[PDB]
């Protein structure tokens, strides 16, 4: 078994669990991504205005959706959180 | 890289 | 953990399952840069076999150019590779 292979496949198919439901099928709106959050991220999690602060922070590009680069740059971010945590 | 880059700016707001 | 929580957690184990095997404990050296790709990521691996390209590859994840792999390093390699691998995705 290769566990980083398997981590790889589950970051890139979440992604895709929540992005087709509404426009674009390959963005986040902000409804798409509290979904994904609180249904796969829960340990990082609320109310409605600190769902709005993390999507104004995740939509670096400002138009109003995260992408796929987008949210692997969020989980990039997640991933060494748990780093520092990790190092002491 | 862009994507360092925006990494660090990323993890410095959240 | 929730499958995603998983995957996050793994990746920062797998990191250090190599970046602490010699020298600073936190980042991946050539050695254990290459021991990573070839055990953990072998479906990727492909033309980085040949030492030239493997020493490539190695200094375009260096972005900060002080010989090593750091851990945010290693994180925008796999979001490359996971960007590589959603382009199929979404087709
Ligand atoms: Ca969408
Ligand atoms: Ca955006
Ligand atoms: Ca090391
Ligand atoms: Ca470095």
């Amino acid at each position: 078994a290769c566990p980083l292979e398997k981590a790889l496949d589950v970051m890139v198919s979440t992604f895709h669990k929540y992005s087709g439901k509404e426009g674009d099928k390959f963005k986040l709106n902000k409804s798409e991504l509290k979904e994904l959050l609180t249904r796969e991220l829960p340990s990082f999690l609320t109310d409605e205005a600190a769902f709005q602060k993390l999507m104004s922070n995740l939509d670096s590009n400002r138009d109003n959706e995260v992408d796929f680069q987008e949210y692997c740059v969020f989980l990039s971010c997640i991933a060494m959180m748990c780093n520092e945590f990790f190092e002491g | 890289d862009a994507m360092n880059r925006e990494v660090s700016s990323l993890k410095n707001k959240l």
